[PDB]
Formats: C-alpha cells, structure tokens, sequence
C-alpha cells in the first residue's frame, strides 16, 4: 500500500460528496466546482442519529409511568429535568417551542461529538474495503455545513422572535438607538447593532465547527504519524480531555440558544 | 506558488492572536466565578448560569477569527 | 430617605429617617445615600454628618464605633 | 472548507426533528414527572390534615 | 508507513479508553440513576404511608 | 499575484488584534459583573441590564475592525 | 505592483491597535463603573454621567487613528 | 512610486501606540475616579477636577506623537 | 524551494502565542482557585469540578493552534 | 536613499514606546493618588504635592526617548 | 544555507514564548499558593498538593512548545 | 553606505523598550507609595526614603539602555 | 556571511524573551511572598522555604532557554 | 553590509527585553516591599533584608542576558 503519511493524512479529510447534477460520488483527486454537491457521509450520520435519538425517546414518551421508574426511565427523565431547568431557569415566556429546541440540540450535538471517539480508521477501512466507497469520515459535526445549517436556524427563529414579541417598530428602535441614544448617532449604530447581531449565529457554529474540526485532526495526525507502539499514549489522554469537550460544546450551544432567544422576546 | 508559503503565516497570526485573547478573557472571567462561587456555596448554580451568559460574549470575535484561519488555511490553501 | 440609628451599649442617640450620610470610615471618608449595598466597617472617632428629610443638616459626635 | 447544498439539506433534516419532538416527546414526558410530583404534593396535604 | 500497523496501534488506546471509562465515568452515571431511583421510592412509599 | 498574499496577512493581523482587544475588554468587564453578582444575586437583573448596556460601548471598534478585515479578505480579495 | 498592499497594511496596524486600545479602556472603565453602581444603585444616572463624560477622552485618540485608518484604506 | 509608502507604517507605528497608550492610561485613571465617585457622591466636583488635572499629564507625549504621526502622514508625505 | 521554511516558522509563532495564552490563563485560573480553597478547605473537590469545568473552556482555542500548527509542521512539509 | 526613509521609521518607534511607557505610568500613579483623594480629601494637596514629586520620576526616561525621536526625525531628517 | 539558518529562529521564539507562558503563569499560581498559605500555614500541605496538580495542567502546552523547538533544532537540524 | 541609518533602529527600540520598562516599573512603585502615604500621613518622610532606595534598584538596567543607546547613535553612528 | 550572522539574532531573542519571563514571574510571586509576611511576620522562614520550593518551578523553562541561548552562540555559532 | 548592523540589532533586542523584564520585576516587588512598610512601620529592617533577598534572584538572568548584549557590542563586534 502506497501510503506516504501525508497521503493518508489527506485521504482523512475527504469528504465523500454527490455531484447532483451527475447524481454520482466527486471523487478525492479532483474536486468539481459547484454549489451542488451534497456531502453525503456527514449527512448521513446526522440523520442516523437524529433517528435514534427521537426513536429512543419516543420509546419512552409512550411507555413512561409515574410510577417507581424504570432505570431506563429513570436517564430520560433526569435529562428532562435538567433541561427544564436550564430553560426555566433563563427564560419565562408561554412559547412552547423552546424547551423541545433545546433538548433536541442538546441531544443530538452530544451524540454527534461523541462520533469521534470511535477510532479514526475503523467506518473508513470498512466502508471502502467492504461497500467500495472511496472516502469517509464519520463526525457530523465536524464540517462547516451542519453546524451554519443549525446556527442559520436559530437566526430566522432569532429574528421571528424579536418580531412576533415586539414588531417592527420597536425593532427598528433597538437596531437605531442602542448603544449612543442620540438620533445623530443612528447610521453608525444601524451597523454596529447590525453586526452584533449577525455574529451570534456566525460565532455559535464557528465554535462547534473549530472545536470538533481540530478534535478530529490531531486524532488523525496521532494514528497517521507514530509506530504502533507510541499511539496510544498521546491518544488516551487526549480522548480524556476531550470528553469534557464533547460535552461542553454541546451544553454551551444549547445553553446560548436558549439565552438569544430569551433575550430577544424578553 | 508564494500562495502557499505567506498564508500559511497569515493563518498563524491570526490564530495566535486569537488564542491570546480568548483564553486570556476567559481566565479572568472564571477566576472571578471561582472566586465568587467559594465566598457563597449554594449560589454555585446561579453563578454559572451568569458566567455562560457572558462567556458567550467573549469567545464570539476570537471564535470569527480561529474559522476565517481555519478557512484560508483549508479551503484557499 | 432611609432610616437611621445611632445607638450605645447605653442609650440611643438619634433615630428617624435620613436623605443621606458622611462618615469617617475607617479606611477613609464615606457617604451612605438610600439603596446602599450592605457593608459593614469600623469608623473613627469624630463627627458624622447627618442631613435630615427636608435638608435639615447636623453634627453628632461619635468616639467611634460600627457601622 | 467548502460551503455545499448540504447546508441546505441539514436545515430539511433540522426542523422535522424539532417538530416531532414538540408534538409526540416533550408534552408527553412532562406529564410523567408532573402527575407524580402532584401525587407527592397531595400526599403532603394529607399528611396535614392527618394531624389536623 | 503500513495501515496494518496504524490500525494495531489505534485498537490499544481505544481499548485502554474504554477501560478508563468503565472504572472512572460509567460508576459516577449509574449512582446517579440509583440515587434518582433511590429517592422516587422514597417519595412515593411516604406518600401512600401519609394517605393511610 | 502578489497583492493577495499581503492582503491576507493584513487581514489576519488586523482581525487577530480586533479579537484580543473584544475578548480580554468583556472578560475585565464580566469579571466585575459576576462579583457584584456574588455579593447580592436579587440585583441580578439590573446588574445585567447595565453590562448588556457597556458591553455595547465595548464592542464598538472591535467590530468596525472585523466588518474591514472581511472586505479586506472577500471584497476586495 | 509593489505600492498599495503595504497601504493596506499600514491601515491594519493602525487600525488593530485602536481597536486593542479603545476595547481594554473601555473595558477597564466599565469594570470600575459597573462595581460603583452596584454600591450605590440609586445614583446610576450621575455615575453613567461621569462614565460617559470619561469614556469621551478615552475613544478620542482610537477614533482620530479609525479615522486615518478608513482614510488610507479608501482614500488612497 | 517609491518614497511614499513605507512612511505611511511610520505614521501607523506612532498612533497605533499612542492610541493604545492613551486609551488606556486614561481607562486605568478614569477607573479609580469613578471608585471614588460612588464612595462620595458629595465630592463628585472636586474629584473631576481633580481627573482632569491628571488626565492632562498622562496623555502628554501621546498627543504629541499622533501630532508628529499627522505632520508625516501629511507633510512629508 | 523557498516553500519550506516559512511553514516551521509559522508553527512556532502559532504554538508560542498558544502557549502564551493557555499558560497565563490557566495560571489566572487556578490561583483564583486556591485562594478559594484557603477559604473552604472542606469544599476543595467541588471547586476542582468548577476549576475543570472552566479550563475546559480555556484550553479550547489553544488546542486548535496546537492541532494547526502541528499539521502544518509535519502534513504539510 | 533608504537612510532617508527608515530614519523616520526609527523616530516612529521611539516616539512610541516612550507615549506608552509615560502614558501607562502616569496612568497608574493618577489612579493611586486619586483613590486616595477620594477618601482622604483633607489630605489632597500633600498628597499632590508627592504626586507631582513622584511623577517627575515617571516621565524622564520617555522624555529621554521622545528627544532622540525629535531629533532624528528633525535634525538628521 | 538558509533552509538551514531560519530553522534557529523559529525554534528560539517558539521556545522563548514557552518560557514566558510557562513562567508567569506559575508565578501568578505560586503567588496565590503564598497567599493563601500565609493567610492560614498549617494548611500548607493540602494547599501544596494543590498546586502540584494545576502546575502541570499550567505546563503541559509550554512544555510541548519546548519539546517541538528542541526537535526543531535537532531532529530537523 | 546604507550602514549608516540601521544602528538609528538599532538605539531606537534599545531605548524605547528601556523607557517603557522604567516609567511602568516606576508608575507600579510610586502607585502603591501614594497609597501607603494617604493612609499614613505621619510616616511619609520615611515611606519616601525606602521609595528612592528601591527606585534606584528599578530604573539601574534602563539607564544601561539609554547609555548604550546614545553611544550607539552618537559615538558609533 | 548570513549564515552565522543571524544565528547571534535568534539567541538574542531566545534569552531575551526568557529573562522578562523568569524576571516578573519571580517578581509577582515574590510580591506575595512580602506581602504574607508582613502580616505574620515570624512566619517567614516557613515561607521563605516555601517560596523557594516553588521558585525552581517558575526557572525550571527559562534556564534551558537561556542554555540553548549559549548553546546556539558557541556550540553551533 | 550584512555584518555589522545586525549585532547591533541582536544586543538591542537582548537589552532591551532584559529591560522590561528586570524594570517591571523589580517595581512589583518593591511596590509590595512598600505596602508592608505601610503596615509595619516598625519591621522596615526586616522585611528590606528579605526584599534584597528575592531581588537578588529577579535580577539573576536580566543580567545574564546584559552582559552577553555587551560582549556582543564590544568583544564580538
């Protein structure tokens, strides 16, 4: 096998997209220019796991009993209350939405950080030695695409909110008047507001997005770059720390959701 | 071509740059969580929540920054 | 206005209600107006200034104490 | 790296996940805990008129 | 390099990780859902003991 | 040619000290505001209201820099 | 040629360095601002004066070097 | 042409460090006096004088610099 | 190739500004930390559970220069 | 010609260092005198007295440096 | 030649921003370890076990730094 | 010669870092005199002698500076 | 010739940077150690002991970065 | 012409940073120094004998990195 490190540690950071107009796999080596081209593996887990999330809660949803509850009962109804909490905590509208919001990003970014704790190696070697297909790597949350495509959903609910709950007049007083308060001051506060506003998507999945981006690549360097015998003891340790990573980025996205949305109605 | 020798540095500068400022905001910040959280225990909870409301606000520029460097340094070169 | 009390391990010596204060606190001079934050400090011996509600200003002298 | 459709598709996969979580989790998982909190609370107005 | 020997050397740490994990992150998870168990008989033996 | 490489470099400088200046100016900020919050938390909301007021004072250069820095980076190119 | 990507830098320096400067004193100010207020939360306003009326001299020497700043970026 | 430009970074280099050393050499004393103007709101007149007697002093030499940065930047050009 | 150099250089300025930052921050922290521990020693392992909680936070954007300027340093070159 | 191009280049830098050195110290100082004034006004001009005293010592060392700058970019012009 | 000469300035400020990190940060941590020992000395054990756990959590980037400037230097001669 | 105009670079950062050094060190001492003296008006003749004694320990290394500067540019250059 | 010529520059910095390191790394950490002691004062050689158990710590980086300093000026250089 | 100038430029950087570092070290410590005379006006013996103490360690490698500045200006150069 011709792999020279810096090859394989290229190979890693292919992403495995389907050229729409062609229908087919962009293979590595020549990328084609297009805004169309779906990146089909990251995609894909993202969907997998958003399933199994809604899946193992719906098997409690229908099955829950207040009761002495089942130890299975018994997590899901913990992460309940602390997300109710959270909410409760922050927040104190009527709206139904946030709270599901917030389980839901929760839930599904934890899951989708945890993907990189599996070996690097093992759902690339299978997936193409096995099924043929040319490129893979299996952390959804590692690619600019899902993590803007959640924080530009937040944006519209941001600015849904900041409508619904005090309209356009008084929306136009906050982009004006705020922070100098003299009417003179309006053309630069109109930006100034602006961009303060347009940053608090941008910076949410830009914190995801590097947190696990960088996670990944120094797994991949580690493996691509030491003698079997010398793996482990940079790997071990890096996946210990990164434990508190994978959570925290999960908690924090939830937790700033949760606070833009609160601070724009209230 | 020279591309791809000075923007290699250019990502470095601002990387950097950005690692200064946002590990050095958030130690101050937790140094005075911390602080405040053993003068009154049983506060610890209300305490965090305030300290994400504003680390939210810290990281947002360095974190602008460490995407744009991880951009040039990937998609450009 | 808020109230104030001026009391000794003997007697008291003022009460009623107060627009604000001057004391010289231990670690230098002080003003107390409504809403103050709690604090607690020694202070040194020597007038403390009083303006009554309606501006009605007057010296008590203290030989030290807490406030 | 590169902005892709996929920015897109992830905002189809985003929303329906809420939705279905809105309507057939969240209400039905909040009653759970509630029922038995109140359960719990109405024990303890019994046990006030018991010594009452 | 030979992808043998990365894979040989990936499936050590990944196994030594787990074994952190099963004595230093698993225990502290499942004491919780214990306690959280734990405390709903208590509430509820208490609440039927209060209506009697 | 060789314009871009130095108009990157001038970015990523530019963007780097933007991102120092916000983050550590917020993280000296939120430090006060979380230790008067520790002292007496009912005064929470106020305390908040006025450093959602500062934070603003802040952040005004910071951002002017960083709105440049990208049309040094993407307009201009 | 070789001319107006070292403008462009200059414009940069200037401009980083006021941003560096107007953020930490301002940030400075509105510390020692925001721990006053919390000790006598009654005065805010008169506070908030005397914080404006400082922050003044403050951002003076940052917004004449914003000012330069745009000026060599645009204007030449 | 030639001459022109690298006294454009020389007009930089002087005001961006007397912008930050004028920012904040009045940040840090603008800071103690508002300590001491919520300790005694009684003294609020005397103490702004006595600000402003200082805060001539600490900004001396930086306004002299952003003079000169202009007298470059314009002058000789 | 002139190529080359530039990439190790640009590894060490990014990993001596990282350094600098997790360091500083880090230290900040944890003596904030202690001083808490001198005053609740019975209380220690909880403030070690906020104490990691928030280094988390910190050593964020210095582990991705880290990560960064190693692979420029060795995938690259 | 470069002599006549870096030796502005050479005053900017002095200028600059020695505006940030004064204007940190005085900074410093004012605030320590004012903090004082502020809760010993009986004090203030003892207090001042010193300052003045004292802050003649701050500023030799810049005033050294801002002459040479002066200098250069006049004289050897 | 010169692929053979950059190579010992980059390792020297990589290695010198490691020492600066490293050393202030465990200054500012030993200051506070002093500080609470002197506050209360017969706690002087716990508190040292203390600190011996977060110096090296302060040290643990410097430290890769170093090693990387040492590689630098030798290994990549 | 082009030699002639570098050892003006050379003086200028050897001085101005000397003159940032020795006024902040300055500004630090004299901060924390003014305090001692406010609240110890009696004792501010022998506060004042211990002042000079530890100044003239600080500002020795920057007049080493200033002294090889002005060598530099005028006995050399 | 180059090659030689600016190895002396890399030492330069690599020592440079070490000592403002080592410098106020001690400098901090000894100012706490005064300050403990004027306040117990008979305390002191337990803290002069302690001082010195963690003053190796904050020279353990800086004096290899000052041997690599020689090293490079006489072993390579 | 690529000689001369450059060891200039080496022994600027070595003493100008030897500068800083010595400079600022030495006036925290004394500024603490200061502050324990304040309060123990009777232990100034004291408490100077063990501020000459640790200042001999501040200024150990300020001054080793001075005295290779001169060696370079005068023996080398």
């Amino acid at each position: 096998e011709n792999m020279t490190p810096q090859d394989y540690i290229g190979h890693h950071l292919n992403n495995l997209q389907l050229d729409l107009r062609t229908f087919s796999l962009v293979d590595p080596q020549n990328p084609p220019a297009t805004f169309w081209t779906i990146n089909i593996d990251s995609m894909f887990f993202s969907v997998v796991l958003g399933l199994l999330f809604l899946v193992l809660f719906r098997s409690v949803a229908k099955k829950a009993t207040s009761g002495v509850p089942g130890k299975f009962q018994t997590a899901i109804e913990l992460v309940i209350g602390f997300v109710n909490g959270s909410v409760k905590d922050m927040y104190h509208g009527k709206s139904k939405l946030i709270a599901p919001l917030a389980l839901t990003i929760f839930v599904w970014v934890f899951l989708m950080n945890l993907m990189d704790l599996l070996p690097i190696d093992l759902l690339p070697y299978i997936a193409e030695h096995v099924l043929g297909l040319p490129a893979l790597r299996v952390v959804p949350s590692a690619d600019v695409n899902v993590t803007l495509s959640m924080a530009l959903g937040v944006f519209i609910l941001i600015l849904f909110y900041s409508i619904k709950m005090k309209g356009i007049g008084g929306f136009t007083k906050e982009l004006t008047l705020q922070p100098f308060n003299h009417w003179a001051f309006i053309p630069v506060n109109l930006i100034l507001e602006g961009v303060s506003l347009l940053s608090k998507p941008v910076s949410l999945g830009l914190r995801l997005f590097g947190n696990m981006y960088a996670g990944e690549l120094i797994f991949i360097l580690i493996a691509g770059l030491l003698p079997w015998w010398s793996q482990w003891i940079l790997n071990v340790p890096w996946a210990i720390f990164h434990i508190l990573i994978i959570t925290l980025q999960a908690f924090i996205f939830m937790v700033l959701t949760i606070v833009y949305l609160s601070m724009a109605s209230e | 071509n020279l591309n791809m020798d000075l923007l290699y540095m250019a990502a470095a500068v601002m990387m950097g740059l950005a690692a200064i400022g946002a590990a050095i905001g958030i130690g101050i910040l937790g140094g005075k969580f911390l602080e405040g959280a053993a003068r009154q225990p049983d506060l610890i909870p209300l305490l965090r929540t305030q300290f994400f409301i504003v680390m939210g606000l810290v990281d947002a520029i360095p974190m602008i920054a460490v995407g744009l460097g991880l951009y040039v340094m990937f998609a450009v070169a | 206005t808020y109230h104030l009390d001026v009391v000794s391990a003997e007697q008291q010596m003022f009460s009623g209600l107060v627009e604000k204060i001057q004391v010289t606190g231990s670690e230098g001079e002080l003003g107390i107006y409504p809403g103050h934050a709690p604090l607690l400090t020694a202070i040194k011996p020597g007038m403390i200034r009083i303006v009554k509600q309606h501006g009605h200003e007057e010296f008590i002298y203290l030989s030290g104490g807490i406030l | 790296m590169n902005l892709n459709a996929t920015i897109l598709g992830q905002a189809i996969a985003f929303v329906l996940f809420v939705l279905f979580a809105m309507k057939y989790v969240w209400p039905p998982l909040m009653a759970a805990i509630e029922k038995r909190q109140k359960e719990i609370a109405d024990g303890l107005a019994s046990a006030e008129r018991a010594h009452k």
